[PDB]
RNA sequence: UAUCUGGUUGAUCCUGCCAGUAGUCAUAUGCUUGUCUCAAAGAUUAAGCCAUGCAUGUCUAAGUAUAAGCAAUUUAUACAGUGAAACUGCGAAUGGCUCAUUAAAUCAGUUAUCGUUUAUUUGAUAGUUCCUCUACAUGGUAUAACUGUGGUAAUUCUAGAGCUAAUACAUGCUUAAAAUCUCGACCCUUUGGAAGAGAUGUAUUUAUUAGAUAAAAAAUCAAUGUCUUCGGACUCUUUGAUGAUUCAUAAUAACUUUUCGAAUCGCAUGGCCUUGUGCUGGCGAUGGUUCAUUCAAAUUUCUGCCCUAUCAACUUUCGAUGGUAGGAUAGUGGCCUACCAUGGUUUCAACGGGUAACGGGGAAUAAGGGUUCGAUUCCGGAGAGGGAGCCUGAGAAACGGCUACCA
RNA sequence: GGACUUUUACUUUGAAAAAAUUAGAGUGUUCAAAGCAGGCGUAUUGCUCGAAUAUAUUAGCAUGGAAUAAUAGAAUAGGACG
RNA sequence: GCCCGUCGCUAGUACCGAUUGAAUGGCUUAGUGAGGCCUCAGGAUCUGCUUAGAGAAGGGGGCAACUCCAUCUCAGAGCGGA
RNA sequence: CUCUUAAGGUAGCCAAAUGCCUCGUCAUCUAAUUAGUGACGCGCAUGAAUGGAUUAACGAGAUUCCCACUGUCCCUAUCUA
């Protein structure tokens, strides 16, 4: 049941301690390592299984394989990886080209959408105006009541 | 302890709240905040235990909840949130001005001002400070900071802010004479002028005070607190005037009073 | 790991401890940066809540002050040359802070000689000016100005290279430069 | 039991942070850096026109003096600028309403401005661990007997 | 980590277990004021001591003693609130030669039958707790 | 609540014990046992071993919804209700249990931080980021859940292939006016002057500087600052806290695998005029750097412990006491290391040994003085079968965390 | 007029000082052990007293005292006061 | 009359004692040494910057000439990161 | 108390280089000991300068065991003059 690990090399099982980010292992809390079980990288007859991947396709057909093919099941969802996948430009509006997927209930089917994510939106030019104003406004006030004292200390000595 | 305390063993919690020896394992415990929390006063026990405006813990909840309660003007909703004293503490939805300042045994009691005069409160300065980029500022005992001061307002001064803009309106300073509150002690509760400050360099200065009947007690430069003039209160103090009487005179007033 | 406690040590009196807890993290201590000269090579550690240090483990070129001419220039710190505390720090070309250490001088060489308009012992119109006036000023060591020909500097090490990063120092002056030069003969 | 003549470390012995240009011709060969104790300490002329260095020094250094002033007898010199002071007291057994003569033997540290020896009525104040055995520092000096 | 809800006991038996004396005079209490048992006695011995002793301690203080005076005279109000102090013999002086029959006359016992209602105590007995 | 009695003689008075007497927040055991209130309770011996279940998880209007989830309608053709799962965030260092270790340790009262760290709460705090033709009407990658191909007897095991989010990860714009600085084209020779070019946020590291004072007058050298009546003159000139500091704070020259300086979310739907989806704009939420506050922590000053000499010298092993420098730490420090001295404790009991020893608040015993006790409702400490090590985090040398040896 | 013991012990009075426990004030848990409650009234939109006080015998800190008991000082004068 | 010691029987207690006696714990010389941590390396797999040649864009502004920023596609030649 | 024949084995010591029975009995050491040691003693037939008991040091003396050691052995092989 061991799965190999990358480029331990060895045919053998070993036991590593193991980390996040890691294969082999998820950890079941923050910095939690665990010394587990692990098989070579180097094949031997001691194999389950053997996944392998294709690189160049060969003279045939593979019935399995190289005939059928299966789609992705979700489509892109931010602003720009929506215009990065058909090709469109800054002032395109994604909002129109968003992936919609059909669901049926008895006899009301309906479609549905992601919610377009990074979207640059009314809302977020006003919250940007907002920072803004409240940045070069605190600046000022806090000249304002800078100088204000400067000259309430010179009235504690010119007199 | 591996880290900060998160509870309080209901006996291990400060007596001045009169919380009751049975009926519990736990008190509230402050939460962090203005007061030191053994010098503080949680919302839950104003509230319930010394308003009874509530019974169960839940009911204070859902009446902090309801954002039914402003302390010194912002709305706080923390069950045991630090309140202290001068603080004010609004209960808008009944027209109710309280400020937790001082019993004459050494409790908060429960006084009521008015609608105004809750627009402010006083600040015992702790630390008056020369802060970065050369801009100055003092330090109230309820973590309050206030820059550009009046350059006069040194520590130990208390100082008359507002309670919708901050700011600093005047203020006293600590010499001879001054009308004090002691905020802890032997005689916390207590209120009267000054006569004398026994410095002493090294540590701790004491404070020899004389009330309004010409009893003299001494404290800890730490436990005085100013608030005016001879006579003359920049708040309302509360019955009594923290004048303190013995037992004795104590007894002879209640039985007088008693009756008829 | 190592522990700053001071329970296992013995009392003043001689007499020996019971151990009496475990170890706690908040009294521990790490192996030094012992920070070689080399191609730069820092690596941080995670200190008390927060708070990074800097273990550089490599190091040319530190940031070093004139102190008399109130400039300071970057140079790159040839090898190590004394050290008060122990002398395999010097063999093994050790940077600590009291370090002693010869730097280049090519980067005080080109201040002085555009500053001042002079060169050591061997146009334009508001370059005379300021240079006349700058003179009459512009005179220094002899213990420090025969330095420059053989292009490194005494300077000593300032910085804490096993906490900061930096190997910043300060070049020799004044009666110190002249103590760690009768040390420099006596020995090396 | 002697004072060095300053550059005997190995190290060069000079105040933190206290320079002095060598393009500008003075008086003295070399500025010097002092303070005043407090608590009414007078800081000693020794303290002042000397060339020790002491980095713990309770003038001309690096420590101060916060805690508690203690005094006791001078017991052994026989240190490097630092002694043992001795404080004797009287414990108090309630149930004989009598007292016995107890003591202790405190480490201090002694500057090089204080010239002293065993006799030696002894002025220290304390000044966070200096040395693992040391916690306290000379300040003030009374006489010994003649 | 409750609290502990305290107590103590309301009693002092003899310290010589046989007095034939003592257990005469005892046994003539119990009959007229119609008592259950010893204990019943011994709990009124024992309150009647603290009392002697609270006063045998006041006394022994300077007189207008801010101490003597407060704790006293709650002491003496006290004991007449309830029939055992004459209502001039407000002294500490006479606390310390009060007895037994003093603080026992007083039981809702002793009244029941000291005033009709009863015309024997072991009738007042059972009167009382029968409700 | 200041008491005694029985037993040595043939008899007497003493010494002197034993025995009686009385209580025990004192445990067990025996016999007996109706009512009310209160309620301790596997400490003692074995910190001995543990089957099974449970004891730590968590969501707002407000980080992430394309569930091939449900309710359903929304005005909803981007999304919009409710929401499994999963990611992100926070908590899991509090509590609860026990008393094994520990005898100058812990603990207590009393100090200290002019010797440090501190999530959080609370109050403050940011116009400077590019550059001699730049995305800001908003940058770039990846992953989970899911899909499908699977392995193993077995577990909170997981492989390889395919998708897609962010307050996750990684990037990166921005803002007024003045002023002070350095480099200095050039012009005109005198008291000589400059055109515009660059530099100036904060944080980091190093050096230098200011941070004045008890009371007063000149002389010059050095580099240059106002002036006027062009001879020479110069006044009213500024600086905070502490018992005390190289303090707060500012300044100069630079340094930096450059810290921060909002590419975030919910409600609201207003106001201007050239009418463009133009400009302005409300109430919050969550972030954020530095300081303050708070909840803390860590060390620390003084005094205080039971039996013991059939323990009299102890300590420097292989740091014991101190000095100098360094390293290390959050920081002080023989904490560690080099070098240097020979110091440090003791008959006022060191050192060692024993304790059926966690410290204290307190408990039992009532003339007074004392005697004995304190595993155990609160505080502090310590430990999680024994040791050591460590990841994560503000905080753990954590055990309902991991790693190893031992049992 | 502020600081002020040659250096102390002692003694007075205060200060900082957890709660519970103990001592002890009030209160009719029906009594009591307890608890910290509660009490009055037009009881139909109320009023009101409370939750004291004492104890800490060591040490530290602040303070009034100078009896008792210790201690220093001018003898080759290397003395005091200005 | 009282009374002393050997000797004799029974039971109990401690002591001495071959056994280079035994057990548990603490601290240890010598030799051996797990692990994680720090460090010199290593480099399964990943990846940022730069450069010439090629194909396809749009103009910084022209009657033909001239020249930037951003994006992405395959021989390479450099120096860097995880 | 008695007889032989003058006395009648004391202090000590032992299956001892002296004990027949005998490979004594108990204990110890070993898996197992006709061995060793510690004990016991009616000792065929120990015993007091015919010297008795003790004894540190010394011994190419006799005897037991432990550690180390090793071709003594299991079990033999190989090399040189």
């Amino acid at each position: 049941g061991f799965p190999m690990k990358q480029g331990v090399l060895l045919p053998t099982r070993i036991k590593l301690l193991l980390t996040k980010n890691v294969s082999c292992y998820r950890p079941r809390r923050d910095g939690e390592r665990k010394r587990k079980s692990v098989r070579g990288a180097i094949v031997g007859p001691d194999l389950a299984v053997l996944a392998l991947v294709i690189v160049k396709k060969g003279e045939q057909e593979l019935e399995g394989l190289t005939d059928t093919t299966v789609p992705k099941r979700l489509g892109p969802k931010r602003a720009n990886n929506i215009r990065k996948f058909f090709g469109l430009s800054k002032e395109d509006d994604v909002r129109d080209f968003v992936i919609r997927r059909e669901v049926t209930k008895g006899e009301k089917t309906y479609t549905k959408a992601p919610k377009i994510q990074r979207l640059v939106t009314p809302q977020r030019l006003q919250r940007k105006r907002h920072q803004r104003a409240l940045k070069v406004r605190n600046a000022q006030a806090q000249r304002e009541a800078a100088a204000e004292y400067a000259q309430l200390l010179a009235k504690r000595l010119s007199e | 302890a591996r880290g900060p305390k998160k509870h309080l063993k209901r006996l291990a919690a400060p007596h001045h709240w009169l919380l009751d020896k049975l009926s519990g394992c736990y008190a509230p415990r402050p939460s962090a905040g203005p007061h030191k929390l053994r010098e503080s006063l949680p919302l839950i026990v104003f509230l319930r235990n010394r308003l009874k405006y509530a019974l169960n813990g839940r009911e204070v909840k859902a009446i902090l909840m309801q954002r039914h309660v402003k302390v010194d003007g912002k709305v706080r909703t923390d069950t045991t949130y630090p309140a202290g004293f001068m603080d004010v503490i609004t209960l808008d939805a009944t027209n109710e001005n309280f400020r937790l300042v001082y019993d004459v045994k050494g409790r908060f009691a429960v006084h009521r001002i008015t609608d105004e005069e809750a627009s402010y409160k006083l600040g015992k300065v702790k630390k008056v400070q020369l802060g970065k980029k050369g801009v100055p500022y003092v330090v109230t005992h309820d973590g309050r900071t206030i820059r550009y001061p009046d350059p006069n307002i040194k520590v130990n001064d208390t100082v008359k802010i507002d309670l919708a803009s901050g700011k600093i309106t005047d203020f006293i300073k600590f010499d001879a004479g001054k009308l004090v509150y002691v905020t802890g002690g032997r005689n916390l509760g207590r209120i009267g002028t000054i006569v004398h400050k026994e410095r002493h360099d090294g540590g701790f200065d004491l404070v020899h005070i004389k009330d309004s009947l010409d009893n003299t007690f001494v404290t800890r430069l730490n436990n005085v607190f100013v608030i005016g003039e001879q006579g003359k209160p920049y708040i309302s103090l509360p019955k009594g005037k923290g004048i303190k009487l013995s037992i004795a005179e104590e007894r002879d007033r209640r039985r007088a009073q008693q009756g008829l | 790991g190592i522990s700053r406690d001071s329970r296992h040590k013995r009392s003043a009196t001689g007499a020996k401890r019971a151990q009496f807890r475990k170890k706690r993290k908040f009294e521990l201590g790490r192996q030094p940066a012992n920070t070689k000269i080399g191609a730069k090579r820092i690596h941080s550690v995670r200190t008390r809540g927060g708070n990074k240090k800097y273990r550089a483990l490599r190091i040319e070129t530190g940031n070093f002050s004139w102190a008399s001419e109130g400039i300071s220039k970057k140079t790159r710190i040839a090898g190590v040359v004394y050290h008060p505390s122990n002398n395999e720090l010097v063999r093994t070309n050790t940077l600590t802070k009291a370090a002693i250490v010869q730097i280049d001088a090519t980067p005080f060489r080109q201040w002085f000689e555009a500053h001042y308009g002079q060169t050591l012992g061997k146009k334009s119109k508001n370059a005379e000016r300021k240079w006349a006036a700058r003179a009459a000023s512009a005179k220094i060591e002899s213990s420090v100005e025969s330095q420059f020909s053989a292009g490194r500097l005494y300077a000593c090490i300032s910085s804490r290279p096993g906490q900061s990063g930096r190997c910043d120092g300060y070049i020799l002056e004044g009666e110190e430069l002249a103590f760690y030069l009768r040390r420099l003969t006596a020995k090396k | 039991s002697t004072e060095l003549t300053v550059q005997s470390e190995r190290a060069f012995q000079k105040q933190p942070h206290i320079f002095n240009n060598p393009k500008v011709k003075t008086s003295k060969r070399t500025k010097r850096w002092y303070k005043n104790a407090g608590l009414g300490f007078k800081t000693p002329k020794t303290a002042i026109e000397g060339s020790y260095i002491d980095k713990k020094c309770p003038f001309t250094g690096l420590v101060s003096i916060r805690g508690k002033i203690l005094t006791g007898t001078v017991v052994s010199t026989k240190m490097h600028r630092t002694i043992v002071i001795r404080r004797a007291y009287l414990h108090y057994i309630p149930k004989y309403n009598r007292y016995e003569k107890r003591h202790k033997n405190v480490p201090v540290h002694v500057s090089p401005a204080f010239r002293v020896q065993v006799g030696d009525i002894v002025t220290v104040g304390q000044c966070r661990p200096i040395s693992k055995t040391v916690r306290f520092n000379v300040v003030k000096v009374s006489a010994a007997a003649g | 980590p409750r609290a502990p809800r305290t107590y103590s006991k309301t009693y002092s038996t003899p310290k010589r277990p046989y007095e034939s004396s003592r257990l005469d005079a005892e046994l003539k209490l119990a009959g007229e004021f119609g008592l259950k048992n010893k204990k019943e006695i011994y709990r009124i011995s024992f309150q009647l001591s603290k009392i002697r002793r609270a006063a045998r301690d006041l006394l022994t203080r300077d007189e207008k003693d801010p101490k003597r005076l407060f704790e006293g005279n709650a002491l003496i109000r006290r004991l007449v609130r309830v029939g055992v102090l004459s209502e001039d013999k407000k002294k500490l002086d006479y606390v310390l030669a009060l007895k037994v029959e003093d603080f026992l006359e007083r039981r809702l016992q002793t009244q029941v039958y000291k005033l009709g209602l009863a015309k024997s105590v072991h009738h007042a007995r059972v009167l009382i707790t029968q409700r």
